[PDB]
């Protein structure tokens, strides 16, 4: 009920967010960081191939990660909706 | 209660320091209404019971004094009930 | 095993392995204690933590089977025989005693 | 006997009515659709229920232009009460979509702008946030009493009225920029610079940067420092209430 | 007490405020209003056949004000129907349990602004607090715990669009609209954590609490 | 066996495994207490806590099974079966005493 | 460590950690001053914090459970044992004195 | 977090100012802060617990017992003294 | 945060001012800042109390005692002079 | 700078500027000002009025006439927005209540 | 911020206004405090500006009745509805000259 409740729960849903969000970022980075850095080695430039391994990686990412991320949200939801008639004003 | 008492004394203060309603109006009607309509027809039942006194002319007016009452009051009902549906109608 | 199964978790741990392995656990700690008792060398216990319903008609209360084997000659006492009940019975949340089986290495049911 | 003049309870109830309902449609909160339009109207009905008897009544009648000029004078003065309260939502909105567009959450609006694909869901974070805490502040209560209050200061009877007054309302539209970056002004620099940094890379080896490494890593970084900077937006909620609040008690008067 | 006939027509008139009660008096408000955002927040603003959300709102508020109308009916109905309470007295005997029950939930902020708005003297204690007052709170009350209960409902459905954005502004994709991806999303999570229990019977605690 | 032991196991913890983990933990430092008690050379301590069921009229309450390993010779005092059965009922939200049983190591029932 | 764990600086995994930290720094303190008092060389508390029903607005409240160790031959007073079971309550919001039990290291309860 | 860190600051600085009193040695203070509710029934008391260890036979002085009272109960919002237990190192109820 | 800070720092001041009080070597003031509530019959209201270490011997006069009840409730918005405490070094009551 | 923060940072310069017209006065060799600023809430009619409290160290010996407690008072209660004399404390060095 | 531009305003005028008051033969020093009044989140109230004015005299200056006046005046007129009677004058001594 107090506005420090308020805060509190507002930055633990954008810090579960964030959570859900940075595999996926961190490996797309990761992914094109790397293809740029071969690029400047190997002294290609092309816009289009750092687009390539980058779907791919992503996609892997949900292979390996996504149980965890949707065990994850669901049990926030789940606390979140649970918890809602004790935190009402 | 005794708290209402305290409360009641506590609004006399108030009174001294500081030295009905639309629904009470409606309830009124109603109570007028329901009164004469009661009176007519103890009245009636008195004259059919043989008490003296009573004559059949004063029944018998008492009796349309009541009916033109109770439909004065179905009339105000009726308007009144046409303009609360008139309201909830707006657009808000 | 038990608690300390529960330690190099992989992220990818459906629910369903979560609960299954802490049935597990709980079987590995009450057949620990159990063979704390002197008259016991080994213990085995199993566990069945099933669903729940509403149905007063069809309700399947958990259940369990406790298999022991003795040291050799050493017969479990009555009193032993329902301190083993009470226990399996209060480490199973809703565990109805008499749901609780003991069985001795021979196959003679020291329960009932 | 049996009078009930009608005139006399139908003038007493309408215009303190029609004032209570002008507000209502517009305020924030009070106005949203979600609500019922019979729970506002009941509203409005029980809150002129209290309020009315204790004002003096008006004997101006319905069929007169009298009559619609008083109607105008409460429609004004209801919507200028619900639209000085809504600037401040429009202020936390504007801050919220400017933190999301450097985000680089909608890119789309640079290069198709206004192209049927846009979405501020930090414009709607934040206000759906700074609804939370308005409510918590029980700000709905003080507009209710303040629609009460206005009355003692501009009575339901044709009263003259003034001119820049209006201008201040039109004037307040520069609080929804001016505090909007208030909110926006540190973490939109960090990511400012953040961008500075993506620029110092790309002095390098030409190409093979931006697009494919600026993307994630600003996002990213958008996200954990405006989620920080939540604990910030409560104290700059009460003080744009109160900007709203005491600009509407000064102006309105 | 009034006539037969006088009688008949406060009944009949009084029929006719059923919706009015509903809405003002009864549970049904902050039992739509959460209903209504839920819809806007899953990204379907037809879905369930509204008639569908009536229904169930209908039920939710006889299966919550079940105590109310028994004690209103053990208290008012069953004496007034055996002629030992009156019919003007049997209405302000079952006006009590409703009023305690528009109390037990009515904040208290909301009952000082519309003591104070009604000029009236200080209310030491609940006892002294007319339905005038209590009506307007309630109603405000109601409406503030509906809207808090909304927009802590709104947070998880703009959470998954906020991350299924950033994810695919991270690949390049930037024109690929993310509400058309995050809807199935959506959709999948309120099917997973038991979307309707759950709300039904955190509703149900955020009453009887 | 620690309140400290369980506090880490990295992260990606299902709530679930924060519940096992705060069970264990509690679990751990009552048979500490209980060894404390001087007769006492080793305790065990078994927590069922019921996760709650919205299918019966009302819920249910937790059971807890003490095993105790006495010190040669080292009766346990009835008082002392009292205060055993007193402190665990309180280390555990709304557990019935009557729901305790205290076991020694030889399978006596001394509840 | 009571306050001084909250104080490692360790990220806090979410509310219910944060609640299960508040509560040991608590069990911690109280353990301290009651050590502190003359006749006792160590103490432990435990707490048990109550949870909430589903529909019933039927309401309980939390235990305490508290072992002291006295110095060779210190007994404790009767006044001694009210002043622990007073800032054991205390201490607790809502704790019904009642409801803290207070053992010896013997094994004696000391309060009812 | 930031409402319990309050709460032992709050605690740490009564213990400071009750040990500055010339008879003390050392305080301790255990605030119960219950939680608020804006209805209009639910309400609930704090309590506060204070031991306090005195120097070599420094027995505290009636009004003193009274001035601990005081200073303890105003430092909480809506603390009423006769809440408020004061104990000796001994296990004596002051109050 | 900002407001327990603004508690923190006028405590600071009020309790500088007292102690530049000629017989007051030391003071120390806690401020009870709560919430209010309206028609619970006999609510409460703010409340402070102030600890003060005298210079040996200077007993503070009655005129002392009324000026620190006014410096204190004033300095605190609608603080009610009779819920200001004042307690000496030994824990007499002064007000 | 927070909207509070550019409050309180008001109240303090208003209070130092204060203390330093008082101890520019002649028998005044320092001034201390404390302000008390009420807060407006949705449950009261009268805001509370404003209150100050205002300490004085005099030169050795050197007394406040009537008028200079007077004038002390009328120029501390100006300077506050709606502060009612009434509301003003002076007090000397030794804690004499000069108003 | 418009608040800090609001607070700057004020503090200009009062330094200007003491600049004027000392520029005055009698007068060697001016202090001059100013309260603006303040809105409300509601009720509708005027509540008219307030100044205190201190003034430290050469030895002996003493400032004549017409003086007075025209302080009063200058400041009164200086505060956008200033009403005079809300202006106080004081010596260095702490007599009230108004």
């Amino acid at each position: 009920m107090t506005p420090e409740s308020v805060m509190m729960m507002g930055t633990e849903a954008m810090k579960v967010a964030l959570a859900l969000a940075a595999p996926l970022l961190l490996v797309a980075l990761i992914t094109g960081l790397i293809i740029s850095i071969l690029q400047a080695a190997t002294q290609i430039n092309e816009m289009t191939l750092s687009f390539i391994p980058k779907i791919v990686a992503v996609f892997i990412a949900i292979i390996v990660a996504g149980p965890w991320m949707l065990n994850l949200l669901l049990d926030y939801v789940r606390t979140l909706f649970s918890n809602l008639p004790y935190i009402i004003g | 209660a005794i708290q209402g008492i305290e409360g009641v004394i506590s609004q006399l203060q108030a009174t001294a320091m500081a030295a009905v309603s639309f629904a009470g109006q409606l309830h009124a009607a109603l109570d007028r209404i329901s009164d004469r309509q009661a009176a007519a027809r103890v009245q009636a039942e008195k004259f059919t019971l043989g008490e003296p006194g009573i004559a059949l002319n004063d029944v018998m007016a008492d009796m349309q004094k009541a009916s033109v009452s109770m439909q004065m009051g179905i009339q105000v009902r009726n308007k009144l009930v046409a303009a609360y549906q008139e309201v909830m109608s707006m657009q808000v | 095993v038990g608690f300390e199964l529960l330690d190099q978790e992989k992220f990818g741990i459906s629910q369903f392995s979560e609960q299954v392995n802490y049935q597990r656990a709980l079987e590995g700690e009450l057949a620990r204690t159990i063979e704390t008792l002197g008259p016991v060398k080994s213990a085995r216990v199993h566990l069945a933590m099933p669903k729940p319903s509403l149905f007063v008609r069809e309700q399947k209360s958990p259940s369990a089977s406790v298999t022991v084997t003795l040291e050799p000659g050493r017969a479990l006492d009555e009193g032993q025989i329902s301190a083993v009940v009470h226990l399996v019975s209060s480490a199973v949340a809703g565990l109805p005693p008499g749901n609780v089986t003991l069985v001795d290495q021979s196959g003679h049911l020291l329960t009932q | 006997v049996t009078s009930e003049q009608w005139l006399y309870w139908l003038h007493l109830y309408f215009w303190p009515l029609l004032r209570v309902l002008a507000l209502i449609s517009t305020a924030p909160i009070l106005s949203e659709r979600a609500i019922p339009k019979r729970v506002k109207l009941g509203l409005g009905i029980m809150i002129t229920l209290v309020i009315a008897p204790s004002l003096p009544a008006n004997d101006t009648p319905l069929f007169s232009i009298a009559a619609l000029w008083l109607a105008m004078q409460q429609i004004l003065i209801g919507i200028a009460l619900g639209f000085t309260m809504q600037f401040a939502f429009a202020a936390v909105r504007t801050a919220g979509e400017f933190i999301g567009l450097q985000m680089g959450l909608s890119f789309a609006t640079f290069v198709d702008p206004g192209s049927h694909l846009n979405m501020p869901v930090l414009a709607r974070i934040m206000d759906m946030l700074a609804m939370l805490l308005f409510l918590t502040f029980n700000g709905h209560l003080w507009l209710i009493s303040l629609l009460v209050d206005t009355f003692h200061t501009l009575p339901i009877g044709s009263n003259p009225v003034n001119s820049n007054a209006f201008m201040a309302l039109a004037r307040a539209g520069g609080l929804i920029f001016l505090n909007g970056l208030m909110l926006a002004l540190p973490v939109i620099t960090l990511l400012l610079t953040l961008n500075l940094a993506l620029g110092l890379l790309n002095r390098m080896a030409p190409q093979l940067s931006i697009f494919v490494i600026g993307f994630p890593l600003t996002l990213t970084v958008g996200i954990m420092l405006m989620a920080a900077l939540m604990p910030l937006i409560a104290p700059f909620c009460e003080h744009l209430f109160s900007e709203i609040f005491n600009l509407l008690a000064d102006i309105v008067s | 007490s009034w006539s037969l006939s006088v009688q008949t027509l406060v009944f009949i008139t009084s029929l006719t405020f059923l919706p009015a009660i509903l809405l003002m008096m009864t549970s049904f408000t902050r039992i739509i209003i959460v209903f209504g955002l839920l819809r806007n927040a899953l990204g379907t603003p037809s879905a369930p056949p509204n008639q569908v959300l009536l229904g169930l709102a209908l039920f939710l508020t006889f299966f919550i004000m079940s105590p109310v109308i028994d004690k209103i009916y053990v208290d008012a109905y069953q004496p007034f129907s055996e002629q030992k309470i009156s019919m003007q007295e049997a209405l302000d005997k079952g006006a009590q349990p409703l009023r305690a029950f528009m109390l037990r939930q009515t904040r208290e902020a909301d009952l000082a602004l519309f003591a104070r708005l009604a000029n009236s003297g200080p209310l030491q204690g609940p006892e002294a607090v007319p339905m005038r007052i209590l009506l307007p709170a309630y109603v405000t009350s109601e409406l503030k715990t509906a809207f808090q209960i909304g927009f802590t409902i709104f947070i998880p459905f703009l959470i998954i669009d906020l991350v299924i954005a950033s994810v695919l502004m991270a690949l390049g994709m930037m024109m690929v609209p993310p509400a058309t991806i995050a809807l199935p999303f959506k959709l999948m999570l309120f099917v997973l954590v038991d979307g309707w229990q759950l709300l039904m019977g955190s509703l149900a605690q955020s009453f009887y609490s």
